[PDB]
RNA sequence: CACAGGUGAUCAGGUAGAGAAUACCAAGGCGCUUGAGAGAACUCUGCUGAAGGAACUAGGCAAAAUGGUACCGUAACUUC
RNA sequence: AAUUCCUUGUCAGGUAAGUUCUGACCUGCACGAAUGGCAUAAUGAUGGCAGCGCUGUCUCCAGCAGAGACUCAGUGAAAU
RNA sequence: UCGAUGUCGGCUCAUCUCAUCCUAGGGCUGAAGCAGGUCCUAAGGGUAUGGCUGUUCGCCAUUUAAAGAGGUACGCGAGCUGGGUUUAGAACGUCGUGAGACAGUUCGGUCCCUAUCUACCGUGGGCGUUGGAAAUUUGAGAGGAUCUGCUCCUAGUACGAGAGGACCAGAGUGGACGAACCUCUGGUGUUCGGGUUGUCACGCCAGUGGCAUUGCCCGGUAGCUACGUUCGGAUGGGAUAACCGCUGAAAGCAUCUAAGCGGGAAGCCCACCUCAAGAUUAGAUUUCCCUAAAGAGCCGUUGAAGACUACGACGUUGAUAGGCAGGGUGUGGAAGUGCAGCGAUGCAUGUAGCUAACCUGUACUAAUUGCUCGUUUGGCUUGACC
């Protein structure tokens, strides 16, 4: 159940020899250092954690360098942990690569990502709210929340009501995704569908936890 | 959202807008430094240097161009008989921006736009 | 994209010229009905003695659209008007002919005369 | 071009090799057809009303008036379905997209030709 | 619409405990030695070594 | 109130235009006594909108639409 | 029925479906002849009903432009 | 409650109950099958669109798995409407001599409030967390999500006189709902490209610009976006409800129960997704640093991040932004010149010219090793080790 950062490079296509384009989104991959191996005894769950990417020595801190050298790993732009079991740790060790082919043509993954921030939205794109009236006498409240509750019972606005507020900008899990190709050596990785976020977010790719 | 949109609104019409950079690209071209707010020295530039680009080199069609851009026949000639040349070997980077504190009237921050290479 | 209340030319030779959707069948809120899904369609305007009449409550099914049907190449593929054919309280073709194209996603069971009789099937 | 070179990486690698046409010309475009279990190829010909040209995303929309009805096509490219294209007669046009076609019948909607 | 209750100065202070007038970053200027905001030019037109006037 | 209101008469340039309508200009006069940024929700005022086309609603409210000149042609009914 | 309570009377027409509308019946709660009766061309920013065209009215909202809202500087209210 | 607690209906947005409408599990049946009926369990999800009428309702049309019954100031007007009712005008019928009146009708008829507090949605600042710091985290807990049709197959089998027609297993494909996304299909695209009307200007021609809604019109990049694309709603684990038991006494029998052992639901608790140590019980791990350090911030260049913030990137040991260069894309054939033509115009030079936000580069301009904050080994007690 471990997995692997990437960086989403974009979407196109793939067409079958049939005659189906199907959508795809590649997914730069650069090798996945391993900084730190977690386990029981020590940290009471096993996890790996990789780097990826690269960050320049000013931007590295003396803590984060030190970290880093521990592992014998060049300092990357993130590091990220990965919750793994006893059959997750077998092979890997501290220092250690994992490059694309974690993952086979054909197999369902999840990715993760930031997804696209839309800043401040109102419920009608935040919460799919109907619109009001745009003529028919209505005054000002084309866009408007609406009744937000009831009368002098309850006497209050419930917890989680749908209002406005940020929108986007959160981490998303897109389940079920089929890996179209798998390519080590170009640190390539085609994902059909449209997995979260913008070109050049940061994504995460899992084994699938529905299979 | 803005996602990615390039440009400036700077509460005005467009076509005010584009007139005032018009006017401003002008006046630079002629005093070659001038003060200006500093959300609009920085807009400056993506209209008064790809006029320097082009202006490079001499022909007909960029001089008309230029005067369609620009609609003043003396700064035409100036930016190509002297800014053009100057800059000829220049690959971008023809003004810099100096910033120069607030503004008394209503405190907008202020900045120095300057043509490269004496002005 | 055929709602209630749309207009659509009729492609066989049952009498009615134009019916008006009046449900779209096939779920509890269902909107749109394209290429193959069947709708119940009020005629509106049929040929003198003919075997529709004006005012009939029938079936039908939606045989071209100018919304389109997308291919799974990804291409789409319109038509300038929105056609139905009528259908038997079966849902089966009362048409001995079919005017105008008509696509492939008509192929199967219940359609496949009107696949059969169409001038040509994209 | 647009793309991250990735992107490019995958993308050229499904180019197709194709005839040159502009908007305004006549083509007929040979479409691969499963009836089943059968594979043949079906002609579309009619009038290249508009193209969008986006490398591997490139596509281009025919038109035609079959049997009364008019029929238009959004064809991609480099979809394998595209078995051939033939450019059978070039129009001399003013612009990319003759979307003002839809609204002519007859007479009226005869591209001049290009010679 | 409109208070039920006069606020205690009290809570109106501590709705001001926010309210911070902003200090600027100041510099000198390595050829005159004077005084300056951080990357802004001198008051008599001196930036990073550049004479403007 | 240095207030988007009200306040009689007179003079009446150009190019289009029937025109004192309208558009753009002349002479003449102004930029309307807070600005600068940003470019969220929401409000107002606009522009465009796939497919459908009144299904909206108390009600086609609002919008959209029509719109000129010449010629042809024009129904019921009528006090002609 | 600008009049009818019962009442969405009945029957016909229009719609897929019509408490409204149109035609008719007469059982007129409770019409009726200058507090005029019944019609009536023309006219009406008059009431009801129905169509064509047209549409962001709606399915179902999207994008965009400007003015606010937001941030900064100056000025600086209100009801309670 | 009359020194004012705004009516009915609609719209928007809800929230709870279960006396359950569908879906789930059951007993009985005048349960052959298919369909039902009745009752028990069950509130997890779901639970139409129109015609009429101000309606709520109701009738009707057409659907649906179903079109639930209710509470919430007959939920919701400091959220919207204002059709009905309930001011002032007017008329009819009726009553009254009359002024007038009518849970009779009819046509018409101003809906204010910039949100202090609680609440709620978001987003920050402070301090704390037994020295400080950069990161990575466990999960006490909280939220989200929970729907369902049809086809095929088993099988025209079981069942049935026929008509009809399965359970239980398996495969597929939809509706509604939700999320992300922009490759595709489209929308928009007022600093992209053209065409064109009127007028004014650039001395004039030519070429261009201002203004007329972006003057109008035709296209259209990036971004945003749905009607487009992809994905999701688990067939698993545990304990159960009704119900069904096994063995078994009290009560020599019988008996699901008293001891003991089973089965069993869309329900419960996990599992999935998101948040989560202010979980003051403030947790863990790895590194770094302590006579101003490790770091953090100010500032600057900024970003598919954003109201301000915050968050992300970068600051010459540099591609952070702009420019520039090369591409791509869009428009569609620049100007000048020449040729044909009386001319409007056509043709060539040449898919030319121009091209926002796109891709890849590149120090040309701007990102000044400046300043501030943040120290000096981190109390005491006990225990094990030493």
């Amino acid at each position: 159940a471990i997995g692997l950062v990437g960086k989403k490079c974009g979407m196109t296509r793939v067409f079958t020899e049939a005659g189906a384009s199907i959508p795809v989104t590649v997914v730069e991959i650069s090798a996945n250092r391993i900084t730190q191996v977690k386990n029981t005894d020590v940290d009471g769950y096993q996890a790996i954690q990789v780097t990826t990417g690269t960050r320049r020595d000013s931007r590295v801190t003396a803590a984060q360098k030190g970290h880093f050298a521990k592992a014998g790993v060049a300092a990357g732009r993130g590091v990220w942990e990965f919750r793994a079991n006893d059959s997750d740790l077998e092979g890997r060790e501290i220092g250690g690569e994992i490059l694309a082919d974690l993952f086979e043509q054909g197999q369902m993954v999840d990715v993760t990502g930031n997804s696209k921030g839309k800043g401040f939205q109102g419920g009608v794109k935040r919460h799919n709210f109907s619109m009001q009236d745009a003529t028919h006498g209505n005054s000002v409240s084309h866009r408007a929340i609406g009744s937000t509750g009831q009368n002098q019972s309850p006497g209050k606005v419930f917890k989680g009501k749908k209002m406005p507020g940020q929108m986007g900008n959160k981490r998303v899990t897109v389940q079920g995704l089929e890996v179209i190709s798998v390519d080590v050596e170009k640190g390539l990785l085609v994902i059909k569908g449209a997995i979260p976020g913008a070109t050049g977010g940061d994504v995460i790719v899992r084994p699938s936890v529905k299979a | 959202m803005r996602h990615r949109k390039s440009g400036v609104k700077l509460g005005r019409t467009s076509s005010h807008r584009k007139a005032m950079f018009q006017n401003m690209t002008n006046s630079l071209f002629e005093h070659e430094l001038i003060k200006t707010t500093l959300p609009k020295a920085k807009e400056l530039r993506r209209v008064a240097e790809p006029l320097i680009t082009m202006a490079k080199e001499d022909s007909v069609a960029n001089r008309r161009l230029a005067f369609s851009r620009m609609r003043s026949k003396t700064m035409v000639g100036k930016l190509f008989g002297t800014l053009g040349p100057r800059y000829q070997n220049r690959p971008g980077g023809y003004l810099r921006i100096v910033k120069c504190g607030n503004r008394d009237g209503d405190n907008a921050p202020m900045a120095y736009v300057e043509l490269v290479d004496r002005d | 994209m055929i709602q209630v209340e749309s207009m659509l030319e009729v492609a066989d030779n049952s009498g009615a010229r134009r019916v008006q959707c009046i449900k779209v069948l096939g779920g509890s809120h269902r909107r749109y009905a394209s290429v193959g899904d069947i709708i119940k369609v009020t005629v509106k305007e049929a040929i003198p003695r003919g075997r529709v009449k004006k005012g009939d409550v029938m079936n039908a099914v939606v045989v071209r659209t100018k919304k389109g049907v997308r291919r799974p190449d990804g291409s789409v593929l319109r038509f300038d008007d929105n056609a139905a054919v009528l259908l038997n309280q079966n849902k089966a073709p009362i048409a001995t002919r079919i005017f105008g194209p008509v696509t492939r996603e008509l192929r199967g069971d219940q359609f496949m005369k009107i696949v059969s009789l169409a001038p040509e099937v994209l | 071009s647009n793309k991250h070179l990735l992107v490019q990486a995958v993308e050229n690698a499904q180019i197709i090799e194709r005839p040159s046409f502009g908007p305004g010309d006549t083509v007929v475009v040979q479409v691969k057809v499963r009836e089943g279990e059968r594979e043949r190829l079906q002609a579309f010909e009619g009038i290249v009303i508009a193209k969008r040209n986006r490398g591997l995303n490139s596509a281009f929309t025919v038109r035609k008036i079959s049997s009364g009805v008019g029929v238009e096509r959004a064809f991609q490219l480099h979809s394998p379905i595209i078995e051939s294209i033939e450019v059978k007669r070039r129009g001399a046009v003013r612009r990319a997209k003759l979307y003002y076609l839809r609204e002519r019948s007859g007479k009226s909607a005869r591209i001049r030709e290009k010679l | 619409a409109v208070q039920k209750s006069r606020k205690s100065r009290s809570r109106r202070d501590m709705r001001r405990s926010h309210h911070h007038m902003t200090v600027a970053e100041l510099s000198v200027d390595a050829t005159t030695g004077e005084k300056h905001r951080r990357h802004h030019m001198t008051k008599d037109g001196f930036y990073r070594g550049r004479q403007l006037f």
